[PDB]
Order: C-alpha cells, then structure tokens, then sequence
C-alpha cells in the first residue's frame, strides 16, 4: 500500500514534462504529412505519431 | 431492394479491390555541405559612421542594431539607406541585399494587353476623343501640346450609367497604350493594419515615377475610400489615410510628373470632392446612354459575329430600345442567338431579334417598356 | 425491411473512401526535410538558388533551394515551405486554397434531377440553356456566334424553390458547384471580406467549368447607399469587388454565378445588369396546373386514399407556395397519424390546409370599395 | 572595459534606444526597439550627466 503511494509520486515526475501546443488543423495529407496553423504563429507541416 | 443489393455487391467488390491491392544530385552530396552553409536576416541601414563604421540596423520589428561590417566584405560596398542581411550569430553585415521588389505592387501592372481595339467600342466617337488627347496623343505626340504652350489634363474621370462601356475604352486604350498601365486592385489598397494600405499607395506613385510616362487606371473609385465624411467613429478612418495620400501624391509638392489617371465610376457624386477637384483629374469625361445612331452601331458590331439573315434592320430594332445601355443591346443579340437555336435554326431572322426586344427590355419589370396602358399612341 | 441493404451502401460507401517511398531518393528527401516545416510567402528570386523568403517572422534570408522532384515552379507570391530551424526552401510550394473557400465545394447533392420540380419548366428551360446546354453541346452557341450567357438571377416570393433549382443544378453538373450564401462576407477585419470573394472566384477559375451559387444575395449587395452616419459598411466595397470579378476587367474566363433573392427591386441596378446577369429568371407564385404537379410529386411517396380529390385543394384556396404545398403534404400525413390512420382520407388533407395557412393575413376594407 | 563595450555595441543584443526618463537612487529607464522597457539600477558606462531623457 505505501508502495503504491510512493508510485503514484513517481507517476507525478510526468508534470515536469512540457505541454504540447494547442494547434487546429486547416488540411490533412498523405505520407503521415498534416497542415496545422499554430495558435499565434503560423501553419506547420507535421509527422503524424503512430497512436 | 435486388437492385440496391447489386450497388451494395459493387461497394463489396470495390473494397475487396482495395483491400487486395494492399497485399538531381542536390538530395546527395550538396546537402551535406548546405545544412552547416548560415543564414543571413535582411535588414535597413539608417546611418554610418567615422573609424569603425558602426552601420546601426533596423532588423524590421526587433531593434536599432550596432552591427560591424563581416570580415569578407568591402566597406564601400555596404552602403547607408541599403537593405543588407546581417547574420544572426556573427552579428555582422555578411552580404548585402538587393532593393525590395514589393511584388503585390508589381502584381497590379497589366503587362498583358487586353485585345480590344477602340472599333468595338461603339456609339461614344466624342468620350473616345477625349480619351485620346489625355492617354494616347500627349504622350505619343507632346510636340503639338508644347506648340500652343498647353499642357495636357493629365487626368481623365469616366462615369456614366452602368453597361455604358467605360471599362471598355479603358481596356481598348491599354491595347494601344505603348506605355505603362497599371490597373488598380480596389480591395487590395485596403489592408488589415493600419495605414498599411497607405504605405502601399506611395509604392504605387514610385513605382509609376519609376516608369517612364505610365497610366494608372483607379477602376471603382469608391473602393479605394473615394468619400471623406470621416465621423467621429472613424470607422473608414484607415482608408481615409489611404485616400488622402492618394489625393496629396496624385497632386502638390510636385505631382504625377509624368503619369496620367484614368477613373471610373458608377456613382459620381458619392466620390470626394477633394477627389473630384481638377488638377489631380482635370477632364471629367460622362459616357452617356447610346443615341439611335449609336444604338445601331452597337447592335451592328455585337451581331456582326452571329449568323444571320442578310435584310435585318437594325435601325428598326435600335429604334424599338428607347434607352438603352451597350450591354443590354448586347443582351438583345444574344438573346435572338438563344431564340434560334430553342428552335434548332441555324441562320437567324429579324422575328428573332424583335422576341429578343421585348425579352431583354419590356419583360424586364421595366414597366415602361411593357404597355397596358392605351394613353399615348 | 431492405433498408438494412441501403444502410450497409453508405456504410460501405464510408470505407471506401477511408480505404482510399523511394529506397533511397526519398529517405534521402526525408532528412534533407525538417521535422517541423512551416511555410511562408516567396519574395524574391535569385539564380544562386539563395532566394528571399518572407515569413510571419519576416525572416527573409536567402535561402538555397534542393528540390528532387522540381525546383522551376517557384514564383513570386507562391507559398514556399521553409525548415524550422534552417529555414532553407525544402522543395516544391504547398498549394492548398485557403480554408473558408474549401467549405464552399460542394461534391454532393441531396435532390436529383429536375423530375422533383414541377410546373417551373420555362424557369428549367432557361438555367439549361445558360448552365448545363453550354457544356453538354458547346458546338451550337459557336455556330450561332452566340457566347453563352453567364449569369442568372433567380427572384420569387418566399417558398417559389428557387433554392430547388439551384440544388438540381448541382445533381446533374459536370461544373464544380461552389455554394457560398451572401450572407456569408461578414468578416469584421477592415479587407479580408473583399479578398475572400476574390478567393472564391480564384478557385473557381482553378477549378475550370464551375457554377456559383449566392443564396440571398440581398445583403451582400443593396443599393449601395452613402456612409450617412459614418458607420461605413465596407459591404459596399465587398460588393464592388464583386462586381469587379463578374465584368471588371480582365475576364471571368468560365465561371457561372447563379443567384436568388427575395427581394429584386433592394438589389443595387449595377450588379443586376447584363454582363453580370445576362439572363433573369422569374419564380411566380404557383397557378393552377403547376399546383398540380407539385401536389403529385409531394403526395408521391405517400399513402393517398381514393376519397382525397388533390383538385378541390388547389382549385377552393389559390396563393399557396410550392413549399406551401409539401407543408400540407406532411401536416396531413400527421393529421391521419392521429386517427392512427397510416392510410390518408380526403378529409385529412382538408383540415391539413387549414392549419398550415393561419399565419397568412392579408387585406384590408378592399372588398366593397371596389 | 572598452573591449567589453565595443563587443557589445557590434553584438546583435544591444538593442540601441531612447531612455524613457533619469533616475536617481544614477539610476535609467531604457525602452528598447523591441518595444521591452527595462529600468537599470545603475545607469550605465556613460555618465549620468552627459546622459538626456
Ligand atoms: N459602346 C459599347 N460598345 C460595345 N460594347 C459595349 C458598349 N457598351 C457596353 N458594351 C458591352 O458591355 C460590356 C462592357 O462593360 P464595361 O466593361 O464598359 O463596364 P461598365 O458596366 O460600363 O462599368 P460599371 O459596372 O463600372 O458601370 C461588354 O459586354 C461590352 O461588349
């Protein structure tokens, strides 16, 4: 039971990682190649994650 | 419901199908050497100075940068007011660059030519006229204005009743211009930032004063802010910064110099009276609704292309469209095309135009041209 | 029950289009490719291959360009696509339209052909001509010498299914069919609204033979009256722009604009002229024997008992729409569906009418005097 | 002192701009081209008196 506590902190270590941008898709291509337009810069083409 | 199974089957076989299907030396050795080559952000010098030049550098939106000139490069070379790329870890000018073409600006000159010729337009001989001593005749022949020590307008308004043909001797003079035209984007003179629109009006005089004797035909005048009622509110208060540095480029301090206005518009009197003020357009040249002269004139060059019967009478059929724009005459011919061919006749007959005359004008809602009433005879 | 087979068609349908690298070249294309590529305005060109590229940034730094596939279609105003990081021109410019206009392009049409529409046949006569005949046989209007009219206006009173020809149009057009309303040109940044009906026309030039359809043209383009309080609509100018793409110079090359309004008589006389809309086509009220057609096709589909006599309906009550029509045509199917009566009687169209018409009052003291 | 100085005026990040104001605890307000206002509690290298808002 203290084992599983302690675990759910080493779970937390996750927070530390930076979020990823928020960003909306204009257009979808092929080749795992999409067009997003990042929140307040500009579009992006980028790979698709496997997921 | 069988022949919707036979589609479904289709679909069934066509995913089987797909389901079936399923079971230059600059990409080699050059790009090795181009990831590591740098790169190099363009900038405006403002100044320089003695001993150590110090060249201070507006990057465009970052800051006055104190930048020393790159080891390879010549001092003379780099120069005050040019554009210049300054590298982003060296800090220094590495190369200098090339004057901004401003491409939305270049965008806007024709280059082509339209291939109307002053023949087709028809039924204005007095308007053409005038157009040609302010765009054709000074700049071709300037000996003959110099003789009597006149000066040429300069400046041309067009406005007429809509289908009049303005457009079209605007057009038909670019075929013949032997200079410059440059046709004017309305909504591109207006710009999302402020002023932004502005700073491309003074673009399109320097880019005309560039040239050598050009026309700048303003087609849609009211686009391009051409009123100045400049509330409180201010909404129009962007264009109305575009439309008075129009007006001040256009004349004072010096003006077009060698470029001449073409203006159209549908509405004269919406226009600003700034605007409307000679000097900056002297002639006001009104194309008017076509005489009965002019009338069949048009009719004659817009039905000359269509097959038809030799004996028609245009005369007739000018004189059945009381008031009439070019464009609707030209409606009137091609609606008598449309009549033959509903009856599969190749050559077309007088009959056919007269259908036309009343499709095009009395059935319009005219009111006028359709009559009910028996009042006049 | 085969409504399970005509289910399993779409879902089908579905899957098919869900189901719609070089050894090498390509990987070597891959790595020369950022990760991240974000993609930006050409402004100048240099034959070293280092050429200026604008950018949100304005980062304009000549950059070398390394396309395997082609690198002669850079062009001034192209978008190039830029690495992240070096920011050279990876290859070939996107060439995507911008997203506002791609929801336009319709592929899909609900209605099919003009078989749905009855007793507007002179109004189907006249959208052929101008639309669909120009394509089909291009060889008459030649040998007339004829160019083909390019413009149509649709105007009626309310429920005369203008909108019904306009969405036949699109059953049986080779033409891509871009439907915009004109309601559609709101947008609040000074420009922008303008530069989109320059989009949409760009891309119906792009896309060859296309048919444009401007539902309720009414508020893009109204009487274009002066500023007066000084609020400045800027719709003016959008409609001016417009009128520039339809005849301002240039040409419209092979563009069709089809258009519908309420109201004729509010639209500015510039826009409503011949070279912007060669042909006008009129929607009257529905008479007596085109109320016959429609009141069929409607009744079509559904149980009609013998008793019901579709004459007394149209012949007792004139003034009723085409759409007037339908909404008596599924109020009675109601109508029977409370006596729990899938069969529908005579008496149940009767009292259909009554309902659907109670909001129309119209008239005055104009009965004895005249 | 003086290499340091001509390193920084040459490098990019110097930013050069007007001094908003003066103040004294000797002390600046500068807000540079990058539109960043930055207040330096020493006032700088060059001396405060040559100095001008
Ligand atoms: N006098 C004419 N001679 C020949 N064609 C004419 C004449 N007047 C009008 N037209 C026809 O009308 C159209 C020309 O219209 P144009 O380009 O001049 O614009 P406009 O309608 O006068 O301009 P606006 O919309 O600003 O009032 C073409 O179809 C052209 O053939």
């Amino acid at each position: 039971l203290n084992a599983k506590v302690r675990l759910l902190r080493e779970e937390l270590q996750l927070l530390q990682e930076q979020g990823s941008y928020v960003g909306e898709v204009v257009r979808a291509m092929d080749k795992k190649k999409v067009l997003v337009k990042v929140h307040p810069e500009g579009k992006f083409v980028v790979d698709v994650d496997k997921n | 419901d069988d022949i919707q199974q036979l589609l479904k089957k289709i679909n069934e076989l066509t995913g089987i199908k797909e389901s079936d299907t399923g079971l230059l030396a600059a990409d080699k050795q050059t790009l090795q050497s181009e990831q590591p080559l740098q790169v190099a952000r363009c900038t405006k010098i403002i100044n320089a100075d003695s001993e150590d030049p110090k060249y201070i550098i507006n990057v465009k939106q970052f800051a006055k940068f104190v930048v020393d000139l790159s080891d390879q490069v010549a001092p003379t070379d780099i120069e005050e007011g040019m554009r210049v790329g300054v590298d982003r870890n060296k800090y220094q000018i590495h190369i200098p660059l090339p004057p901004k073409i401003d491409p939305t600006v270049t965008m806007m000159q024709v280059e082509e030519k339209p291939d109307v010729t002053y023949s087709d337009v028809g039924g204005c001989k007095e308007q053409i006229e005038k157009l040609r001593e302010v765009v054709e005749t000074p700049l071709l022949h300037p000996e003959r204005f110099v003789n009597l020590g006149i000066e040429p307008p300069k400046g041309v308004l067009l406005f007429g009743p809509p289908g009049t043909g303005k457009t079209l001797c605007a057009r038909a003079v670019a075929n013949r211009t032997d200079a410059c035209f440059i046709r004017v984007i309305g909504s591109e003179l207006v710009q999302k930032y402020v002023g932004e629109g502005a700073r491309m009006v003074r673009e399109l005089f320097e880019m005309a004063r560039t040239k050598k004797a050009c026309l700048i035909f303003f087609d849609e005048i009211d686009a391009i802010g051409g009123a100045r009622f400049d509330d409180g509110a201010g909404g129009d208060n962007e264009v109305q910064r575009t439309m008075l540095e129009l007006i001040n480029q256009l004349d004072g301090f010096d003006p077009r110099g060698n470029i001449k206005v073409l203006m159209a518009t549908n509405r004269p009197d919406t226009l600003d009276p700034a605007l409307m003020r000679p000097g900056r357009l002297d002639r006001k040249i009104e194309f008017s609704l076509p005489d009965l002269e002019g009338r069949t004139h048009i009719f004659k060059i817009h039905a000359r292309s269509m097959s038809v019967e030799r004996d028609i009478r245009f005369e007739l059929l000018a004189r059945l469209c009381p008031n009439s724009t070019g464009a609707e005459i030209r409606s009137v011919c091609t609606e008598a095309g449309m009549f033959a061919i509903r009856a599969r006749r190749k050559i077309a007959t007088e009959k056919d135009f007269l259908e036309a005359v009343n499709k095009v004008i009395k059935s319009y809602a005219k009111f006028s041209a359709t009559p009910r009433y028996m009042t006049y005879n | 029950l085969e409504r399970i087979k005509d289910y399993l068609l779409m879902e089908e349908e579905f899957i098919r289009n869900q189901e719609q690298k070089q050894e090498e070249e390509r990987s070597k294309v891959d790595d020369l490719r950022g990760t991240p590529m974000s993609v930006g305005t050409l402004e100048e060109i240099i034959d070293d291959n280092h050429a200026i590229v604008s950018t949100s940034v304005g980062s304009e730094h000549y950059v070398s360009i390394l396309s395997f596939v082609d690198k002669d279609l850079l062009e001034p105003g192209c978008s190039v696509l830029l690495n992240h990081k070096v920011h050279a021109v990876i290859g070939v410019l996107m060439d995507d339209t911008d997203p506002l206009v791609t929801v336009m392009k319709v592929e899909k049409a609900p209605q099919e052909t003009y078989a749905d529409i009855g007793g507007l046949d002179n109004q189907i006569q006249e959208i052929k001509e101008s639309v669909e005949l120009p394509l089909t046989h291009p060889e008459y209007y030649e040998e007339m010498g004829i160019k083909p009219p390019k413009g149509v206006i649709l105007y009626g009173p309310p429920g005369t299914g203008k909108t019904l020809l306009a969405k036949a149009v699109a059953n049986q057009t080779s033409a891509t069919f871009l439907r915009v309303v004109g309601s559609e040109l709101i947008q609040k940044y000074l420009g922008d609204g303008p530069k989109l009906v320059r989009e949409l026309f760009r891309v119906a030039e792009e896309h060859a033979p296309s048919i444009v359809f401007i539902d309720e043209i009414d508020a893009i383009g109204t009487k274009r009256y002066d500023s007066n309080s000084g609020g400045e609509r800027e719709i003016q100018r959008t409609m001016l722009e417009l009128l520039n793409q339809l005849d301002g110079f240039d040409s419209r090359g092979d563009v069709k604009v089809i258009m519908a309004t309420n109201r004729i008589e509010t639209l500015d006389p510039a826009l409503i002229r011949p070279g912007r809309i060669d042909r006008k086509i009129e929607f009257p009220l529905p008479d007596e024997k085109t109320k016959k057609r429609i009141f069929q096709i409607h009744t079509s589909r559904m149980t009609l008992a013998d008793d019901v006599t579709l004459d007394d309906l149209i012949m007792a009550k004139d003034d009723l729409s085409g759409a007037d029509i339908k909404a008596i045509c599924t109020e009675a199917g109601l109508m029977a569906l409370r006596e729990r009566r899938m069969k529908v009687t005579n008496e149940d169209f009767k009292k259909s009418k009554e309902n659907v018409l109670y909001k129309k009052q119209e008239g005055t003291p104009e009965g004895l005097y005249l | 002192e003086n290499s340091e100085k001509i390193k920084v005026n040459k490098t990019l990040p110097y930013l050069v701009s007007n001094v908003i104001e003066l103040l004294d605890v000797k002390c600046a307000v500068i807000k540079t081209s990058t539109r960043q206002t930055y207040f330096l509690p020493v006032i700088g290298l060059v001396d405060a008196e040559k100095l001008k808002p």
